């Protein structure tokens, strides 16, 4: 078994603010470490893959980086539709481990 | 005198090049002897073996191989584990850097490993490595065999797919040859879980030292035997007792073809049939529009030099002969057909002037014989009764060899004779010195 | 890259069997592994079945032994999820996905909400 | 203007090819380690050694070798038995199938053999194999060395037989070279008790890794240096200040030779001397009989391009220069000698017409000066007192390279530079990875 | 019509050849098994390793190496001694005889050594040999890599010396590459205490299997890219709408260059700049002195065929295009520019004669119309009112292939395809036979 | 392929020595092994001497030790059979043959009948 | 030592009848297994060799085949001169084993 | 081949230190090993120091430990011989030489006679 | 340690006489075995090297040969300046052994 922690658990920010979300795990190797996007009542959708390529149709306002056992997803400017639930996960061969997922919202 | 647009296609002498996946297990056994604190290396032996077919499928599905190899000899199974580790570890294919031009290799092991043995005892350790090489394999017509960049030669046509036995050569054993439809292969071997591309037909061959895999493509789709050389819109066409002559001043050369036309429905012109037409149409829409019209249908001719000509005038099978690398002879025809078309025409511009002139003088004599018959008598006797020198000497041409044979043998940095002599010297040093 | 369309919402009482169809839209594929998962409110997605594209074996070691059966097929790859002995804890949204189409792309299905209500 | 029948012989640039029997003992030692029920293959090493001379004689007499090999090292005899069987079994040479183009091999062992060792103990087993290869060896003039299809190079002339030291090269050790007269060799190595053919002289050389045997043939009998290219009965012969010109319209080319004749008794023309004559006689009995007679004796000329011409008119030693592969330059002479023989003759048909014409007009003026001196005064003043344009422009020829250098480097499926780079990469992978 | 002295330099297609010192330690381990009085050879394995840098310095200083080799693997030092002798003996480099063309080798050990082991026990003995090979390494422009006669390929420019990174290629690892100024190397490796020659800069590269050393020379000093082909003092110069034409009757060829001159201060002409001038001056002092003077300065032209022409009349950068091996096309221009310069001039000698003649007749008619208008009326009507045949036929040239493709493939005694097929057969015999 | 002619019929009483000449006709050979055999009525041929072409050693392990001596020679290969201590059991037809000339061709000689009669 | 049996020991047939004669032995390998021909008062002469080639001068009316340890010689049509004694033998290197030989005659 | 000029004659009493200069004439060298020797009447030359060209270590195992110090240098290779505790037995002619320039050529210096006299 | 003997210790000869001087040692291998030339009050100078090459500036009147552990230097014609002290020595790497040296003089 391996651990997975996506931080922060809950956070809020205004429109047009760069925000960084971290993901930590006890994986032996880098694996893939993709980042997703979900909304309440909607199916999850990917955001980034391999920490170097992004899903087609998603503009370049999202970026990803990583070092050691930590991997960060950065957003240059938050939009109205960007608030939701985000997930980080590992997937190798058929084995798959998912993350709890951070929540982004505006008061 | 008639004119037409021509497209000269040269024979595809360049070997068809495709990508071949070579899967090989490198068993590198390093043996050493340990004595107190100093270890004596007893040697090493490296061999290449073909991974099993299920392991090939696992590699093509996950970019991962297994750290164990099994071989059946005389009914006994011999198993070799990587770094004498008796587990079933699955190792990923990572790049080994290097350049190798077009021979990228993915290996599970990037560093040789060997641990010293116990005191007063020799130890041998295995260094099994799963290596996948994306090599470039080149084949030449009739594509009865293709060889990669490395030393791998197979007697199998790249387009043979089981049902193409009568049209594609197959000299290797049928037991070692397999065909898989809708086969899935990783897009990138360097990382696991890569995108899996599906191919309609993939051929595998279990060689002696490796497994060679290639994606099967149609011969008439990607391996067409004609390559576009050049198009000429201003070409003079002429007929001679045994040949059609197409002379282009753009390239300053004339091509001679036999007194026959190649059928347009020939199987060797398929991928060219549209293409050679299309460019022609483009030319008809680029330089000779409005004021010119297409005279006749598109025709195919085979020149005596081996070139193919697609001809369309504007106002019956191919052979295996290859095109001549040096086209100066064609230019030689341009040095002849011009002068033959000039000097003769010059005669047609001199004799026609001369025959009239001799006529014009003749009438002057015709009346003169009635008045002064002496001139007529002298003319018919060519004797009395009662311009420039020719510098065109014999310019005997000599053999202008720009580079001597010694210079020609040293054009490239590799000489096959020297390499073979060095290999023979190596054999003598390892055996004859004894 | 592949849409992987799925059947609409299905309503069924517990106890009996549940049938879910998930068409392999987007492109005819026999390469991308198939994953069936379920999602419930208050938590993320949890894996329930990971199988090959062209066939199925219903690999489930720690979760719901004998309660999941997948068949699927080749070419069009129409996945079929079958559940036996439905329980109240199974009221959730089921998703079918391909493991990776292009560049680690795990495209999920539309999602069928199995919900017990009036 | 004189005519004669010519026979054009080209230089024998093709290497003389003969059959070489390579006898070699393949010692393939397979070492493995057995543990309980799983056996770990520790590796294998393959070496090639030269069988002893008596064993070579036994093979040539019975198509059979011995399953034991002996080697003397530092005064100690090391003996290796096949499949660790310590008997003196005599094994027959059976074919190993395969194709190998022209490299048929007969081997006593067709399957590799290895048995697993005892528990907690490594075992190494020998796989000694007697292999006789009927390879094709090619040699080029002056035949100082010949090499087979495989990687075997020997510094011995194929025609040296002990007494031919001053005429045939011999750079290898005389200890390892042997000559046997009236030697008996099996007709077929594939089956025992085959027909024993007797040869007048057979040469053997104990190489480092094998023994190379070849049947000695006379250099002037089977290795003649002239190859019949073509013949021409309708050839125009001309003389120029430094060269004899032989122009043939059948091949549309002229050859230029020095102002000397090669002696008919030359040693390099022997096998050709009769043959080149015979064809000539055949021609004299085929196309130009009855009405024509042989003018002069048969002569030999060496053209500036390297070709040899046997000339016989119909009504002083050779050099080492080789013939030019591309003969377009000769055709260039046919483009010149014709036009030079035409235009000048055209001048001989114009100036001769002009000089008479200027004469015919002159007499017309000669009397006219007595009657009308104005015309004569104007002619001698070329001023009054009281045809066609030239389309022959500067057609500067460009280099019509049909195939670019990139295309030329990819003509064949094997590139030496790529193979050497792959070998270097293999060396790096087996050594640098450490 | 203007005349000048020309010097044609051809492109240096011959690879620059230099001497490379290859230092290698040959570890040849021979393993045997002794039983009573008969010893069974278990095999042998030969490997090549790079001697340490300090040992390279010791060899270059004393022509002597050490009988011990050390290698670091996974933090453990493995030491191999020669003939299992655990001392630190220093062995001298003595020649191994042989010829090897230009591959002289100096080895400390000239005979393989191996002693039989004890009864019922296998023994393996090392045969470490220090071999220094003075090989010939050839490099071609842009000299990004050079390869020796043996199978050694390095991705380092021969002229790179650390500070020449931007002008000389360097693709190998910088860790394995070293530069030594004022380095001392033995003049003769065959004997100890030889003369120590000092060199300004020596480059070393620790390869996987050996160490490659070479003396660094300036690229513009010893590796000039132009080779003198031929000088011609009697050359006719002409101008055409797009090209300068230089026609030499000594070589019977004309070269066409673009309407521009290469700058004399070009970096690729340096070693030629003086030399090409010097010969010119020599010519000006040999054949065309006193009565002739140098018209204009020395100019550099690049012909369309790739040749370089240094021109000096007597009364703007180079490209990477290489010269054409066959110069017959240039002779083709000599077949044209002569005839084009002749026939047209012939017309200039005929039409000029004709136009005057038609004038001379015209005046004869001019008065005749006053006396006999019938001739004038007939001339203006070209009808009555009240020379030679042309043998210039269509000589369609055929492809005079002196040697067929089968003959062309057998010109040399080594065929790469056959060697690769034999290597594949060897791999099948050592692996597939199992 | 080679005729291998042999001398005519010879008559000799027992006790003394017998000399038989067998010329190597057909073609000058030094490759085909020489076999000397004898044949008696009521049975087939029995081997008595097998020797090399260019020389001889009279190899006879189980039959008539010391009673057969063959010399032969090179080039023309004229085989010479010599018998000592002739016995009544030796009255038979002697044959000389080459072991194999072409394609397993064992061509026999004309055959000399050694018969004791009046 | 090895055994050799040529069958039948004695047989008779008319003119123009196909007849098959068998030869059996305990040879380790195929060897050569040539077939001969002899007449009373005449020297023996070969008929077939290697079971695939025949003696020069003998027409194609004789054929040979073999399988396992058995080898058969077949005659399409018997002639007047074909009656006699036939032998089968093995010969390897210099070692030679001969057969008793079948007898063919017409009453 | 290299002259290897040396300083002139030097006169010094025993006890104090002796300084000798050895200019590396002929050609700029850093390859030929340097040898310092001394010669006395009635006997030949005896080696006292053998050192590398570009530096020095004053190798002296059996003779005069601590009494010889050489420094030399690179490029011009000007050798410096220094002697401490001069004794009466040291009155002799000192020579500096290169071990081998060309073809085993050991060219000696001009030689400095260290002689104690009035 | 090794031995070295240069013979003769002292000898005399007239002008223009061929003279041979021998040198013997217990060297393991040939080494170099150069021969020198010295005069009283003058620095020593080489005469021959490697037993096959001579010092530049010295004419061809001197020759050298060797066999086994013996090496001979031969002079064709003695001159006035040829009288002096001669030495033979061995030199390998940095190790050097010198000879006592023969004396040549005329009464
Ligand atoms: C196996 O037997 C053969 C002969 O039957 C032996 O070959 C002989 O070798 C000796 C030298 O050792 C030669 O003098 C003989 O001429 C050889 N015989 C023949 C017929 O040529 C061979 O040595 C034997 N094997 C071993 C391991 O002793
Ligand atoms: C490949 O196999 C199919 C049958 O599945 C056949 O129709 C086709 O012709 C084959 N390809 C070629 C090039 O013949
Ligand atoms: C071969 O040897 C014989 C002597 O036996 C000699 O006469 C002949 O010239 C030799 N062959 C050649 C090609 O010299
Ligand atoms: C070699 O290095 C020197 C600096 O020491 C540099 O000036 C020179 O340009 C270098 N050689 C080349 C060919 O660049």
């Amino acid at each position: 078994d391996i651990q997975m922690t996506q931080s922060p658990s809950s956070l809020s920010a205004s429109v047009g603010d760069r925000v960084t979300i971290t993901c930590r795990a006890s994986q032996s190797i880098t694996k893939y470490l993709n980042w997703y996007q979900q909304k309440p009542g909607r199916a999850p959708k990917l955001l980034i893959h391999t920490t170097s390529t992004l899903q087609s149709g998603v503009p370049s306002r999202f970026s990803g980086s990583g070092s050691g056992t930590d991997f960060t997803l950065t957003i240059s400017s938050l939009q109205l539709e960007d608030f939701g639930t985000y997930y980080c996960q590992q997937s190798f061969s058929t084995l798959w481990t998912f993350g709890q997922g951070t929540k982004l919202d505006i008061k | 005198l008639d004119e037409g647009i021509m497209v000269v296609y040269k024979r595809n002498i360049v070997a068809h090049t495709f990508k071949v996946r070579v899967y090989q297990k490198v068993l590198t056994f390093r043996r050493s002897y340990a004595y107190h604190r100093t270890t004596y290396l007893l040697g090493s032996n490296t061999e290449y073996v073909a991974p099993p077919m299920w392991e090939i499928h696992h590699i093509n599905s996950h970019s991962q191989c297994y750290s164990s190899y099994s071989r059946v000899i005389a009914g006994t199974v011999f198993v070799a584990y990587h770094r004498d580790s008796y587990e079933n570890k699955t190792m990923q294919l990572m790049p080994d850097d290097y350049s190798n031009t077009h021979s990228t290799r993915y290996v599970t092991v990037k560093d040789q490993w060997h641990s010293r043995g116990s005191t007063n005892l020799t130890r041998e350790t295995s260094n099994l490595n799963c290596m996948v090489t994306i090599t470039t394999a080149r084949s030449k017509y009739p594509y009865h065999f293709f060889a990669t960049s490395t030393g791998d030669v197979v007697d199998i046509s790249p387009f043979y797919n089981g049902t193409n036995r009568n049209a594609s050569y197959f000299g290797e054993n049928a037991d070692k040859f397999f065909i898989f439809p809708n086969y899935t292969i990783v897009s990138d071997f360097g990382r696991p879980n890569s995108a899996l591309e599906t191919h309609r037909l993939v051929a595998f061959l279990e060689r002696a030292d490796s497994v060679i895999s290639w994606d099967i493509q149609d011969e008439k789709n990607v391996t067409c035997q004609l390559t576009f050389w050049e198009a000429s819109e201003r070409t003079i066409r002429s007929e001679a007792e045994d040949s059609y002559h197409f002379s282009s001043a753009k390239m300053t050369a004339t091509f001679l073809s036999k007194k026959q036309e190649v059928n347009m429905s020939d199987s060797a012109l398929d991928c060219v049939r549209d293409e050679a037409i299309n460019k022609l149409q483009q030319i008809f829409n680029t330089s000779y529009n409005q004021t010119y019209e297409k005279y006749g249908n598109v025709s195919v001719f085979e020149t005596t030099g081996g070139l193919v000509v697609f001809w369309q005038g504007i106002k019956t099978h191919l052979s295996n002969m290859e095109s001549v690398h040096n086209l100066v002879y064609a230019q030689l025809q341009f040095t002849y057909d011009t002068l033959r078309g000039y000097i003769n025409r010059a005669l047609a511009q001199i004799a026609e002037a001369w025959c009239v002139d001799q006529r014009r003088t003749l009438e002057v004599f015709k009346e003169l014989s009635k008045i002064n018959p002496s001139a007529i008598l002298s003319a018919i006797y060519n004797k009395p009764i009662a311009l420039d020198i020719d510098p065109l000497e014999n310019t005997d041409f000599r053999v202008l060899e720009l580079y001597s044979q010694k210079e020609l043998r040293s054009i490239n940095v590799f000489d096959l004779e020297e390499i073979m002599r060095e290999f023979n010297s190596y054999k003598q040093r390892v055996k004859y010195v004894e | 890259q592949v849409q992987l369309v799925q059947s609409g919402a299905e309503v069924k009482k517990p106890g009996e069997s549940l049938k879910i169809s998930c068409k392999g839209s987007g492109y005819t594929f026999t390469n991308y592994w198939i994953g069936w998962v379920r999602q419930m409110p208050g938590a993320g997605l949890e894996w329930m079945a990971i199988i090959f594209p062209r066939d199925s074996y219903s690999a489930y070691s720690p979760s719901f032994q004998g309660r999941v059966t997948i068949s699927v097929d080749k070419s069009i790859s129409t996945a079929y999820l079958h559940w036996s002995s439905l329980e109240a804890s199974d009221t959730a949204v089921y998703y079918c996905a391909i493991y990776n189409d292009l560049r680690s792309g795990n495209s999920w299905g539309q999602g069928t909400p199995l919900i017990v209500s009036s």
